This record gives structure tokens, sequence and C-alpha cells, in this order.
């Protein structure tokens, strides 16, 4: 009767494929959640290995054919772009939601009343947490910082080096920090350069009071140190000039074309000649440079560096005071290089890092950078090292700037559960039901992380609700609702005491993703599939 | 894992083990009960099945449908084995023990989930199911006055409650007082053989009849049987395991002679063995001649000379029926054709029944069997017919057996959950959170009821939780009134012996089912 | 889907179609005035209602962004070295007219650069050019040096839009780049949002124009895609009361009115 | 034996599902004959999706070649790993004639195939390569045999470098 | 999508009376601008009385 070229799923059936598809894919990252949590390895087609933890980086490798747990993806992929940490806390949540959803409407509830309910136990909850569960910042001191870096990278490939890894990653957030308009400390990560190179053990890995290129000085000439470095950023080849698609060479007296040819390559010799001629000493290009040029170089005994990429040119321009040049124009109409467009550098040196070499420009003065030189076993370590460090960073990016942190280890979300089971009685005779599964799927967390741990879920669940229960209740207990999962040894703690922390943007963003990423799933009850 | 070159396990073995086996096995319980989901009340949906040779049964039964259904998945037989032991054991409930296990294992899977050792759930369902059958026994209603009257309406009342879900629901008292009278007819053992069934087509429900003796298919007339009369007043009849037509004496036997005069005797001495043996069955008495071997044309042309009727290859199940309903015995000589092994019935007729004829031996006054002549429009019409019918006279017997009676519609389910949910609050809690799963998965057939009605499911599980709470004990779902009320006082009874083994084996399915943690499979050999 | 985010989409799109038309003596709605952005990342609560216009072209003049008290002017004349719609070519026979080529390229292109700032403007937008080089590496350092905002790789068809909401004129020849042809603005910023993505805002302009823009936002692209047609339904609606204003109830009382 | 003017009428948008699927599966299995096509006969006279849609895919910018074998092929596979490891921005791959189902004739007699895509023609079709070419022939033979043709397109960093767009900014 | 048009004109129909239908939901979007499901399901009513 229709006559459809495709397939037509209606009802039950289409809601429970949603469901297994979204159920799916949590079950695949459900095993790297928590300190607990193991990496698993990805393989392609051709061979090439990934060993990782994070969850977007595991779904955007993964394959994936159900719309579904497409959804569930970008919603991975979003939650890593917006805030960094909580990936798969984030797809874990939503697909919990989808399932308790789907169940109450198998009990003939009609999904606009679930995703009522859903909606205000949002509110309910973004409002608990940034009225209760969140901790000041500004008493706690450097040591909050410490810990929230130390927590993003448990469960990570540098978990036990954390007493290291979160002073580099706090030292290196500190040292990228700028100031803008309107007075709001900003801090730009992504400027920290990580270089990866595997070698000697990961407490060897460098955090540089500067910068760090990879890439290498173009001629074997020239010095491979300089201590009072002019660093010159161009953005413009050195090569021999060639004369424009509109310009046309025509020889008609032949006495000239020697003059022509020895013209061709002199302004680019001038240009050098003027370059170099007010002091400069490191020359940084992003186009490429021939022999003659890498020779005059050479002759007066200055570095030349090729092939530099635009970001990291820009970032050394930005450190060191000096301004990218894409060519020798002045307002005048003439060829000019002032002193002034020249930055400054304590030191700059080609280092030798495992058979190969990477140039440090070291202590840039007027602005302080960083970069990081990871140290690792193999490619692949040295990958998950880059990506744990990113996630780090991210993390303490995000505890600077909004300076609320909350207990880790389930804590949140028992509070969560316990608030929003108590306070489902008040509003509504069906959202109720929906809230209430809200708050039972909010559970998810702390028993993913005790099964992970190995141990009793149900008892250590049980004691957790226990706990905020009776913070809730009497209101002279309010210090019980720090009381997090202690996995290493399978009991209640007080996390906000033991120093495990996480930025409340990411609790709140995870919980607003995941609950319209349910949303839009419910919303689905016929599927029309049109063949190819 | 590498590949080993010598292999422990033959190559292609599939194994799977952990918790996801164990979730995919529930998950395949759930889709079984789905596909008889629907099939459950008084508004429950019949569901149609082709096999392969592209016939079609049509049924409300959830053994039936589960039969028909070609499961191959080891956890998914469970519940087809569960659904036929509580077929073959009551005859009734073959939709709700599915749906129980399912709604256990439903229930019990998050906790599976996270990591609870099936041991505990296990004795859980140990526990709860003990408690829950010792409840059933305890408030199950018998009244021990021994009445014709009352036990003859709680019969009726029954049949009634077990037949209101079948296509003949519509003619559900008639079919009832029907089978109550066909069941207390049988003497001591209720054999299930003693009651014929017997489908005609053509003719409406209401045309269908119960037979007071026996009745069956006219079998292959000889030449000279219409010359015969069709009915008689008082007959006797001989009932025979005997082959009356002329034949080889023995298939070894060789005549030689070598005269004219010995083969003329040889002819005459079969013509007369024949005539012998019909003439001391026409001295005996009787007028009807009844045999499980073929009469030949030679011997109803003899009766049709004595008006006589006689009937050939007649099946030994009818033979025995005829026996017990007349009171004769079946003889395979006829050398003693006594009075006592005679048997004899008010009215003997033949007639037509919807294009077809049948032999009637009405009027028996001391008959142990039956005979259902049922009417309808198609063979699966008559089929199903036959199915209901069965499902009743298997409670019937049933409630023979043993008169302790429970009211239906979810209401000993509303009673079973709240006084298990009442004992689970006070246990230390580990075991708390099962039996708790275990009362709220009691309550699937309620629900179920509500749903397959069309009702709001919520709001009427919800009064009638309330109405248990705080007093009431057979208050279940009222289909028609869109509400709940008093299903005892609404006569929806059903024997308490039914639910026990509901559950009984609801529980035994779902913990074999929970304590199964590895499933292997060998690949399979001879293909063909 | 948006019935949940409704409270604050109503009044949106109530404001969108109010602000474009005349509520007085008008008798149609052109909804094509009324620009819908959508922006992945966010929820649908983020959804933006900016007076002005959201273009999605990014600043060449990287290191300069929010100009406040901009004069936006619009160019669609292309800011590289000569070159005239006949084929032509430069002959040089001499070094002296090599260098003498690029020389004059330079001083050109300074001149243009020149001309452009006198008028006082600070955010140049450039239309998109497929022939010759719109905006050369040469002319941007030099409108770097004097400070002005750069924005290539403008739409044909979106200058008549964006002309409505600024005011700027065309400009197709430098000998008619004045300082009248100007759009005056009170802000124009390039804003991040929230590292998924970066939109340029030009919100506050004398004199405004007759148009909107709704900036949507969303969590994955599906939900994007159904809040753009659900607010494309409300300024419908919207547009139905403003022609043949008459109100009926809803809720299936007219159907079984007309039935019965 | 009339009615030659059947007008089949509502026939085929009554029966439209299954034409089109008919349809569909033919096509599927045409643009498989296309490609195949233009390998034999064209100059053999002088899974295969995943074949197809590598060829459709992929940058028309960039030479992808393919290699159609049986199972002195090792020697050719070595130097084609040679030239994969001396020219990585190319996408060097082989596919068995069994897989693609070509002719006998190509399976009997042409089991050496140089294929070169380019965009999706054929700009080189070296076939049977054993008499032009050799039989134990190093790498440098065959780079050079290809680039005198102009088909074959004209540092090293520790291990890896690359990783919102505020890059950064010290503006106050 | 809930969107009616939307709805009919993402799926091929390939029946010349649901085609006719799939470009009166589209007139009906031009014309109103929702309302574009109610007109079906009114046209599909219709032709159902003109069944009997
Ligand atoms: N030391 C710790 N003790 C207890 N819980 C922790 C600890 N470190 C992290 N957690 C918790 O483990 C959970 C899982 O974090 P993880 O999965 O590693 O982050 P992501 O979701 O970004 O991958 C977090 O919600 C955090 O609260
Ligand atoms: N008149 C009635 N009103 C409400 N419920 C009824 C009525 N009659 C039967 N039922 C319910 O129907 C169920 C039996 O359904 P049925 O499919 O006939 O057999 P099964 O027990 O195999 O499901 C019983 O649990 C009983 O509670
Ligand atoms: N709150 C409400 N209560 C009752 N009926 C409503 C309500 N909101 C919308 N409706 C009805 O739902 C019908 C369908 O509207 P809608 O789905 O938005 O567009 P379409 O008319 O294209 O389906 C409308 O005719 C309207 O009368
Ligand atoms: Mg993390
Ligand atoms: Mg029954
Ligand atoms: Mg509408």
């Amino acid at each position: 009767p229709l006559s459809v070229f495709g397939d037509r799923s209606t009802g039950e059936t289409i809601r429970s494929q949603n469901v297994m598809a979204a159920a799916s894919i949590a079950n695949i990252v459900k095993s790297s959640l928590g300190p607990v949590g193991l990496d698993k390895m990805l393989v392609d087609d051709i061979g090439d290995v990934t060993i990782t933890n994070d969850g977007a980086t595991i779904l955007k490798l993964l394959e994936v054919e159900h719309p579904a747990a497409k959804v569930l993806c970008e919603l991975a992929d979003l939650q890593d772009k917006e805030v960094g940490d909580g990936t798969t806390s984030v797809v874990i949540i939503a697909a919990e939601l989808l399932k308790n959803a789907d169940e109450l409407v198998k009990q003939k509830i009609h999904p606009t009343s679930v995703i009522s309910g859903y909606r205000l136990a949002c509110k309910e909850a973004v409002r608990y947490i940034n009225e209760n569960l969140i901790v000041n910042t500004d008493e706690l001191g450097r040591d909050c910082l410490i810990n929230a870096a130390k927590t993003s990278m448990s469960s990570k490939i540098i978990g036990i080096n954390g007493d290291f890894f979160a002073n580099m990653v706090v030292d290196a957030v500190l040292a990228i920090k700028y100031t803008d308009i309107r007075g709001q400390p900003r801090y730009p990560v992504n400027s920290v350069n990580i270089l990866k190179a595997h070698g000697r053990s990961q407490m060897e890995s460098m955090l540089i009071s500067g910068y760090a290129l990879n890439c290498v000085v173009g001629s074997q000439g020239m010095p491979k140190r300089i201590v009072n470095a002019k660093i010159a950023c161009l953005d413009f080849s050195l090569q021999k000039t060639k004369m424009k698609l509109g310009v046309q060479v025509v020889i008609t007296d032949p006495e000239k074309l020697d003059q022509i040819r020895q013209r061709e390559s002199d302004i680019t010799k001038e240009r050098i000649q003027k370059i170099l001629a007010t002091g400069a000493n490191v020359i940084l290009t992003t186009g490429g440079i021939d022999d003659m040029c890498l020779k005059y170089f050479v002759e007066a005994g200055a570095m030349a560096v090729r092939r530099v990429l635009k970001r990291d040119l820009k970032r050394i321009a930005k450190a060191s005071g000096a301004t990218i040049l894409s060519t020798l124009a002045n307002l005048e109409g003439e060829e000019t290089f002032e002193a002034a467009m020249l930055g400054q550098a304590e030191e700059v040196v080609q280092e030798r890092i495992c058979d190969d070499e990477l140039i440090l420009i070291k202590n840039t003065k007027a602005r302080t950078s960083a970069s990081i030189i990871l140290r690792g076993a193999n490619d692949f370590m040295c990958d998950e090292m880059e990506r744990s460090l990113h996630d780090a960073l991210c993390v303490v990016k995000r505890v600077l700037e909004s300076k609320s942190v909350v207990p880790g280890g389930g804590a949140v979300e028992a509070a969560l559960s316990i608030y929003l089971e108590n306070y489902a009685t008040s509003m509504g005779s069906r959202e109720q039901l929906a809230i209430a599964e809200f708050a039972r799927s909010l559970l998810v967390i702390p028993n993913t992380l005790a099964v992970n741990a190995a141990q009793d879920s149900t008892d250590l669940v049980a004691k957790l609700r226990a706990f905020h229960n009776e913070a809730q209740v009497n209101p002279e207990r309010k210090n019980l609702k720090w009381i997090g999962l202690d996995l290493s040894n399978g009991k209640p703690r007080d996390n906000k005491q033991a120093g495990v922390f996480e930025p409340t943007i990411v609790k709140v963003k995870s919980l607003k993703f995941a609950t319209e990423a349910a949303i839009t799933i419910l919303r689905i009850d016929d599927l029309i599939k049109l063949h190819p | 894992m590498m590949p080993t070159p010598v292999i422990l396990l033959k190559e292609g073995t599939d194994s799977s083990q952990g918790i996801p086996q164990l979730v995919s096995n529930i998950s395949a319980c759930q889709v079984i009960a789905e596909a008889v989901r629907t099939t459950l009340g008084p508004r429950g949906m019949d569901k149609l099945i082709v096999d392969g040779r592209g016939k079609a049964t049509i049924s409300n039964d959830g053994a039936t449908i589960l039969k028909l259904l070609d499961v191959v998945h080891p956890a998914a037989k469970t519940l087809v084995d569960i659904a036929k032991s509580q077929d073959a054991e009551v005859g009734d409930g073959t939709t709700s023990v599915t749906l129980l296990a399912a709604e256990f294992l439903k229930q019990v899977k998050p906790y599976v989930e996270e990591g609870l050792h099936p041991q505990i759930i296990i004795r859980a369902f140990r526990t709860a199911t003990q408690l829950a059958v010792n409840k059933i026994k305890e408030i199950a209603v018998t009244v021990k006055k021994a009445d014709k009257v009352e036990q003859r309406k709680l019969l009726e009342k029954c049949a009634m409650t077990a037949l209101s879900s079948k296509l003949i629901s519509q003619q559900k008292a008639f079919f009832a007082k029907m089978v109550v009278d066909a069941v207390m007819m049988l003497d001591d053992l209720l054999q299930l053989k003693m009651i014929g069934i017997k489908k005609v087509q053509g003719g409406a429900l209401e045309d269908s009849q119960l037979v007071a003796g026996v009745a069956f298919k006219k079998t292959f007339s000889y030449a000279g049987f219409e010359m015969q009369p069709k009915k008689y007043h008082n007959p006797k009849i001989a009932l025979l395991n005997v082959e009356l037509e002329l034949k080889a004496e023995k298939d070894n036997a060789e005549i030689r002679v070598h005269t004219v005069e010995d083969y003329q005797a040889i002819v005459d001495a079969e013509w007369n063995i024949l005539y012998d043996k019909l003439e001391k069955i026409h001295h005996s008495g009787a007028k009807v001649v009844l045999s499980k071997l073929p009469i030949g044309d030679v011997a109803t042309q003899y009766f049709a000379d004595r008006d006589m009727f006689c009937a050939g290859r007649v099946p030994e199940e009818d033979l025995k029926r005829t026996m017990m309903a007349c009171g004769g015995s079946i003889q395979t000589s006829v050398n003693a054709l006594s009075a006592d092994v005679l048997g004899r019935c008010q009215v003997f007729e033949e007639t037509q029944i919807g294009g077809e004829r049948y032999n009637f031996f009405t009027g028996c006054p001391k008959a142990k069997t039956c005979t259902f002549i049922l009417r309808g429009g198609a063979e699966q019409f008559m089929e199903e017919t036959e199915r209901s019918l069965h499902d009743a006279i298997m409670i019937v017997r049933r409630a023979i057996k043993n008169d302790s009676v429970v009211a239906g519609g979810g209401a000993i389910e509303m009673e079973l959950s709240k006084y298990l949910r009442d004992y689970s609050r006070t246990i230390p809690g580990k075991q708390q959170l099962l039996i708790g799963a275990y009362a709220k998965a009691l309550e699937i057939i309620p629900r179920q009821l509500c749903d397959n009605a069309g009702f709001d499911a919520t709001n009427i599980l919800n009064k009638l939780r309330a109405r248990h709470a705080q007093g009431g004990t057979w208050y279940g779902v009222d289909i028609n009134n869109e509400d709940i009320a008093d299903n005892f006082e609404a006569f929806v009874w059903e024997p308490a012996m039914v639910r026990i083994n509901a559950l009984t084996a609801a529980s035994e399915a779902a913990c074999l089912i929970v304590s199964v943690d590895e499933t292997i499979k060998n690949p399979r050999s001879t293909v063909d | 889907v948006v019935s949940q985010y409704s409270s604050l989409l109503s009044p949106m799109s109530v404001n969108a179609v109010m602000k474009v038309i005349d509520p007085a003596t008008a008798t149609s709605v052109d909804l094509r005035d009324i620009k819908i952005v959508k922006k992945l990342g966010g929820t649908i609560d983020d959804c933006e209602l900016v007076e002005g216009l959201v273009l999605t072209q990014k600043v060449s003049n990287s290191g300069i962004t929010r100009v406040e008290k901009a004069k936006i002017g619009l160019i669609q004349f292309c800011l590289s070295a000569p070159k005239t719609d006949m084929d032509n070519q430069i002959v040089v026979s001499d070094y002296a007219q090599m260098d003498r080529v690029l020389r004059e390229e330079r001083a050109y292109i300074l001149n243009l650069v020149k001309q452009i700032k006198k008028t006082g403007c600070n955010v140049l937008l450039i239309q998109k050019s497929i022939l010759r080089d719109a905006l050369s590496d040469l002319a941007l350092h030099f409108l770097n040096k004097m400070k002005i905002m750069v924005i290539k790789d403008i739409e044909r068809e979106d200058i008549e839009f964006i002309c409505k909401t600024i005011g700027t004129k065309p400009v197709a020849h430098i000998d008619q780049f004045t300082a009248d042809m100007l759009g005056s603005a009170e802000l124009a910023e390039e804003v991040n949002l929230n590292g998924s993505g970066k939109l340029l805002k030009i919100t506050g302009c004398a004199s405004p124009g007759k148009t909107v823009t709704i900036v949507v936002r969303g969590s994955n692209k599906l939900v994007i895609e159904e809040a753009e047609r659900s607010i494309h339904d409300a300024l419908c609606v919207i547009r139905c009361l403003v022609k043949k204003r008459a109100l009926i109830a809803g809720g299936g009382a007219p159907e079984i009115e007309l039935a019965l | 034996l009339a009615g030659e003017g059947i007008s089949v009428n509502t026939g085929p948008k009554g029966v439209i599902n299954d034409w089109r699927r008919f349809k569909q599966l033919e096509t599927e299995q045409r643009e498989e004959q296309c490609r195949e096509m233009e390998r034999l006969i064209k100059k053999l006279s002088m899974s295969g999706e995943g074949f197809l849609d590598m060829i459709d895919k992929e940058q028309k910018s960039i030479v992808i070649m393919v290699h159609i074998y049986e199972d002195g092929t090792e020697a050719m596979n070595g130097c084609m790993i040679c030239l994969a490891a001396e020219y990585p921005a190319v996408k060097f791959c082989k596919v068995k004639s069994s897989v693609i189902g070509a002719s006998s004739q190509f399976t009997r007699n042409a089991l050496p195939a140089l294929l070169i895509y380019k965009g999706g023609e054929l700009i080189g079709n070296f076939v049977r390569v054993t008499d032009q070419l050799g039989d134990d022939f190093f790498a440098v033979d065959l780079e050079a045999f290809l680039q005198e043709f102009g088909l074959l397109p004209e540092v090293l960093t520790s291990v890896r470098n690359s990783a919102s767009e505020d890059s950064d900014l010290e503006i106050d | 999508t809930n969107d009616g048009a939307t709805i009919l004109k993402q799926m091929q129909v390939l029946h010349p009376a649901a085609r006719m239908l799939v470009e009166l939901s589209k007139a009906q979007d031009i014309e109103a601008g929702d309302g574009t499901t109610s007109v079906v399901i009114i046209a599909g009513s219709l032709l159902d009385s003109c069944t009997k």
C-alpha cells in the first residue's frame, strides 16, 4: 500500500533497535571508566595499531552504521570539543537514560511525559550541583590544580607518574597564561606544542621553558647554537626571483640577457642583505630556501630554518615579540627591515633526541611559552601519553577559568540520585516516574566504576546512597556530600579530602548533552530506510 | 589468542562466556515471551503460523504457538519446555509461565549486569517461590460440603474462566456446560481417550452437540449396504474383531486335492465357514455388527437380508468407546457370542451431518464415554475449538481431583506480590532487592491483561496495589467495566494448582537460565 | 521537539517577524529577510536573535578583532596587481624595467590601500572573486599595518542582505569609494563558540535595516535541523497572522464543528 | 493471438518494487562490468565492491595503481613494496583476479598486470610485462621504466609532531 | 523530523496519487507554512469516503 522502495520499522521495534544500538555503543567503552579501567587496542584493515583509553578517540576510529550509534559518537565528539574530559561518562549516561526512558515507554508512558520529566530532572540536577556540590578553588591553592590534574590522568598510561605529570601540566598551563580585555585570565591551551619522541622512560619527559620546533637547520654549515638570538620570522620564500604570470621577458638586444639573469638572483641577495644588516641571528620562514640563500646565511654565521609550520611560527613570533612579515614593503614603497621586527630569545639550540634533532628556542622574552617533549617506549605509548596529557591540560584550563570543582568518584552522581528521587514526589503525576528513572540512570557511573574494580557493586553503591541520604536528611551532616568511592580499597571515602576533584563544567555539560541526546533519540518511533 | 597449529577443540567451535552471554540469554527469553505476549486474557488475539509445506495453524494456546515456533536458541528452548510441562501437568497457563519467567529474568537483568553472583539470585528465587506456593495453598478457597449443585457450579465457573479467552468465548457457557457434563460421566480415571472429539465442517458453533454415547463416521460401506435399515429402537450390538469375508484360511495354508469332488467340497467348505460365522452372529441376537477388520460384500448382503446394520474397519478407539458406552466386549472369536458380550443402546441411527454420514449410539444409561461433534466454517476453526475444549476438559479434571480455587484476573498475583514485598521488607537487604524484584515481576500478568484490553496499565496497577494493600484479596482486572472488581464475586475462578505449577515452572526455568555461565556450540556434523 | 524550549523560541520568533516588517500597512512577510544560521555545539537553549548579521567567513587580518565604532566598507573590486579585462602582458627587455615592474606594482597596491584607509574605514568586506586574486598578500599586509579588519570571500548572493542589514553601498571601483558609502556600526567582533567554531557578529548599526538573524545551536546536527524547521514553522504561522488576520481555536475544534 | 497493443498500464506502477530492486542489482553488476571491460579486449587484444568503491573514491590528482595477481610475482611484489617505501604519497595496492572474476584468457596469459588509475580513467594499462621488463629486474629498473613515460610522481622527523583555533595571544 | 512536507518529500513514494499528495503538502507549506500533515490526512480521509 505504501509502495515505498525501502524497509520500514514502527512502534516497539524501532525503539528497541535504537536502544540496543545505544547500549552496544555504551558497552563498547564501559570497560575504560575510572582508574581501574583498562585501555583498548584498535587495529585498522592495513595493520595500523592504536592503543587508547579516551572514549572520543575510540568512537571516532570505529565504523558505525546505526544512526543512534552515530548520534552517541557525535555526542562524545562534541563533549570532547567543548570540555575535553568526560567523553566516556557522557556516552554511558546517555545510553542509560535512553534505556530507562524506553522501559518507561514500554510501560505505556507517553514519550512526551518522559521527555518533560528528563528536562525537569536535568534542570534540577544542574541547579543542585551549582548550589550544593561545588567547591571554591580560591582557598585550596595550587594543590587543587595538582589534584585535578592527577584525577584527570588516572585511568591513563601516565597515571602512576601523576605526581610528576601534574606538576608538568600545571607549570605549562600557568606559563601560557595571559589576560585579555575586561580582565579575564584566559589560558590558551593548544599553544603548548606537544612533541613526541620514543626512547628513555616517561620520567625523562621535558617541559621546555620556551618553544620546541620539529624541524632542523636547512644547511649543515650553519651553527647549531646561538646565545643571543635575534629571531626574524618571515612568511615568504627565499629563492630565485621569478616574474608573475602577467610579466614576460622578451629580448631584442642580446647584450642585456646577462644583466637580466644577474638581477634575477641579486634581488633575493639584496633582500637577504637587508635582513642580515639589522643583526638578525635566527631566521624562520614558512616557505622554502634554496642553496644560494642558505650559503648566504652560512657565511654570516646565522641560523635559517625552512618549511616552518604557520601555527608554530605564529606562536614563536608572539612569544619572542617578533612580528611575521609576509613581505619587505614599508609605507613609502621601499624594501626595508627595521630592528623593531626582531624577536629575542635567551638561547636557540638544535638538540638531539633519540637519533633525531629538533630546535629549542629557550627562554623567550616579553612572553612566557611552554612546550612538552614526551619520551616513551614506542610510538603507540607516546601517542597515548599525548592524548592523556591533552586531557589533563584541558581539565586544568577548565579548573583555572571557572574556579568551581566538584568531588569525583561518583559522589556527585549519588547525591544527585538521592536528591532527584526525593524531589520527584513534589511535581507532576506522570513526570515523577521520569525523574525517578533519571535519578536511577545517574547511578550508572559508580556502578561501572565498582564493576571495573571487580568489587561488590551492589553493596558499595548501597553504602554510598545511604551516606548521601544521611547527608541530605540530617542538616548537621553536610560533610558527607563529599563521600566518593575509593576504588583501590573498595570502600566509601571522602573524595574532597582525598583530593579527587573535577571541573563542575564537565558534569554540567555531560548532563545537558546526555539529556539532549536521549530526548532526540526518544522522539523517534518510525524508521524508513530507502534502498540505495 | 594465537592460531596454535594444533588446536584444542574442533575447528569452528563457538564459545560464549561471561556476563554478556547471560544478558543475551535473558534477551532471547524476552524475545520468546513477546511472541505469545498478546494472546493472554479475554481480549487476547490469535497467532497464525505457516510451515514450510504451507499449512497454516491458528491458535491462541501458548504451548501450541511455542511448539510451532522453530526455536534454536539454547536458552530460549527452556521457555518452550516449561510451556510444554505446564500443558502436560495442568493444560492451562501455558501463556502465563513464559511471561512470568521472562519477567523474572528482566527484573534480575540489572543486578546481573552489575556483577551480582548468580547463586544469590537463585537462592532468592527459590525462597520467594516457596513462600508464594505456601501462600497460595493457605489462601485458596475450598468448600468442604460435597454438595452436588455447588460443586457442579464450581466446575462450570472454572470451565467458563478457562474458556473466556478463545474464539468460542461468546458461547462459553454452552461449551462449559457441555464439558462439565462430559467429564462427569467419566468413570474413575478421567482418561482423555474416553472423550471422543469429532470435527465436522459446516454449521455454527451452537450446532455442535455432545452425544451421551458414541458416534463415528461411516467407514467405506460395501455394495448392498444401502439396503440395510438405518434405525433401530432397541438393538443389540456385536462388538467384534473379526474379518468377515471370503479369504484364504491361513497365509501359509495350502490345499492339495486330486478329485473334482474334493474341489467342490473345498469351495463349499470355504463358503460354509463364512456362512457359519455369519449364522452364529445372526443367532447371537444382535442387530448391529461392528468390526475392526474389514467386513466383505458377501457379509454385507447377508446382514442386509436379515435386516441388520454392519460396519467394518471401525477404528480401535471408536470400538473402545462403543464398548464402554453400550456395555459389551470386543470379541475376536464368534463361537461364544453370549448375551453379556453384546452391547446395548436405546437408539441407533445413521444421520447426515454437514455432508457426512455418522452412526449414532444414543440412549445409553450407564455410558462412561462421550463424543464431541464440533461444527465450524474451516478446519482450523474446528482445530482451535478442539484445543479450547481440551483446555477446559483438563481444567475440569483437575478441579474434580481437588476443588481448591483462587480468583483470576491477576488478583492472586497482586496478593502474592503484596505478601512477598511485605516479607522482603523484613530481611537484611541483599535478598530484599531480589525478592522485591520477584514481587514486581509477579505483576506482569495483570499489566499484560490491561495492555491487551487497551486499558491504561499504570492506573489499574496502582488501583489494584492500593486495594490489596489496605485490605482485599480477590480484587483483579475487570475487562468489561474498564476498572477493577472483586473477581471471586465475579466468578473468575482458577484452580490453585494451575498457579502453583505456573510459579514452580517459571522459577525453575529462571534459575536454570541464570545458573548457566558459558555456552559452547560444536560444529554441525552431516549438514546434508 | 522544541516544545521544551518553546518558552525561549516563541518570543524569539515573534520578535523576528515583528522586527522585519512594518506592523502597520503590511500584507506579507518576506521570510528570506530572516537569516537562519546553524552552528553545531551547545544546546537549543543557546539560540540567539542577533539584530545585525553574522558572517561565517573568518578574518584574514589575523591578530586584530573586535573593532569598535566600525565603519564597514563593502568592495567588489580586487586588491591585487593591475589586470585589464583585455588580455595583457608586461614585456621587460632591461633589468631596470624588471625592478620597476614590482616597484610600481607595490606603489599601486599601496595607493589603493591608502585610498581605502583615507575614508575612515576600519572593517573591509571583499566580494568573492574567481577570475583574479581578490586580496593579495601585499594588500593584506598593507591593510594590517593600517589596522583594518579584512574579510574576503563574501558570497555574491549575500551582497543584498549585507547591504540591507548594515547600509553599506557596494563599491566596484576605487574612484567611487567614498566615506558616504560606508555603513557605521556599533561593534564588529569575531567570537568563538566554546571551541566549536568561530562566528563574526556585527551587532548595533546606525539606521538598522529590516533584517534579523537567528543563530541555532544544538548537541547534534539532527536536532539543529529540526529546530530550524520548527522555527520556520513558527515564522510561517506569524506570517499567516500578518495576512488574513483571523484566529480560530485549535485542538480539533474546527474539524468537529465542520463535521457537525 | 491478437491484441499486440498490450498497454500494460497499471502493471509497471503496481510491481515497481521488484522492478527497481532488479534494476539496482543489475546496475550494481553494471559498474563492475564497466570497470573490468576497460582491461579486457581494450588492452588484452593488443571483494569486487572493495575494488569498485576504492577506484570511485580518492582524489583525481593522485596516481593510484593496482596489481592483478594469482597464487615472477614475488619479485615484482617486492619491487612494488620498495617503491611504496620510496613513494609514500602513492597508494600501491593489489587484488586477485579471481576476486574480480576476470576472463580466463587474462588469467592464463596475462598474470602480471600493472594497472594505473588517475582520476577514474586508465592512463596506463601495462599487461603481461614479462617480455618488456624481465623476470628478476630490481625496483630501480621498474621505477625508471615507469618514470620514462611520465606517469610516476617526481627530511625525517623524530616520530611525530601533529596533534579551538586560539593559537596564542598575549594582547591585554 | 515531524514536518509533514519534509516527511512526505524525503521518501520516494513511487505512486502517482502519493506523489500528488506530496505536491499538495508542498503547496500547503508554501501558502500557509504549517498544517502540512493535516491537509494530507484530510485528503486521505476524503478519498476513503469516496471509496464507499
Ligand atoms: N582517584 C580516583 N578515585 C576515585 N574515582 C576517580 C579517581 N579518578 C577518577 N575517578 C572517577 O572516575 C570517573 C571516570 O573518569 P574517566 O573515564 O577516566 O574520564 P573520561 O570519562 O574523560 O574518560 C570520573 O568520573 C572520576 O570521577
Ligand atoms: N473474565 C475475566 N476477567 C479478567 N481476567 C480473566 C478473565 N478470564 C480469564 N482471565 C485471565 O486470563 C488469564 C488466562 O489467559 P489464557 O490465555 O486463556 O490462558 P493462560 O493462562 O495460558 O494465559 C488468567 O490469568 C486470568 O487471570
Ligand atoms: N496544546 C494542544 N492541545 C490540543 N491540540 C493541539 C495542541 N497543540 C497543537 N494541537 C493540534 O495539533 C494539530 C497538528 O499541529 P502540528 O503537528 O503542529 O502541525 P500539522 O498541522 O502540520 O500536523 C493542530 O491542528 C493543532 O490543532
Ligand atoms: Mg577523564
Ligand atoms: Mg487459559
Ligand atoms: Mg503545526
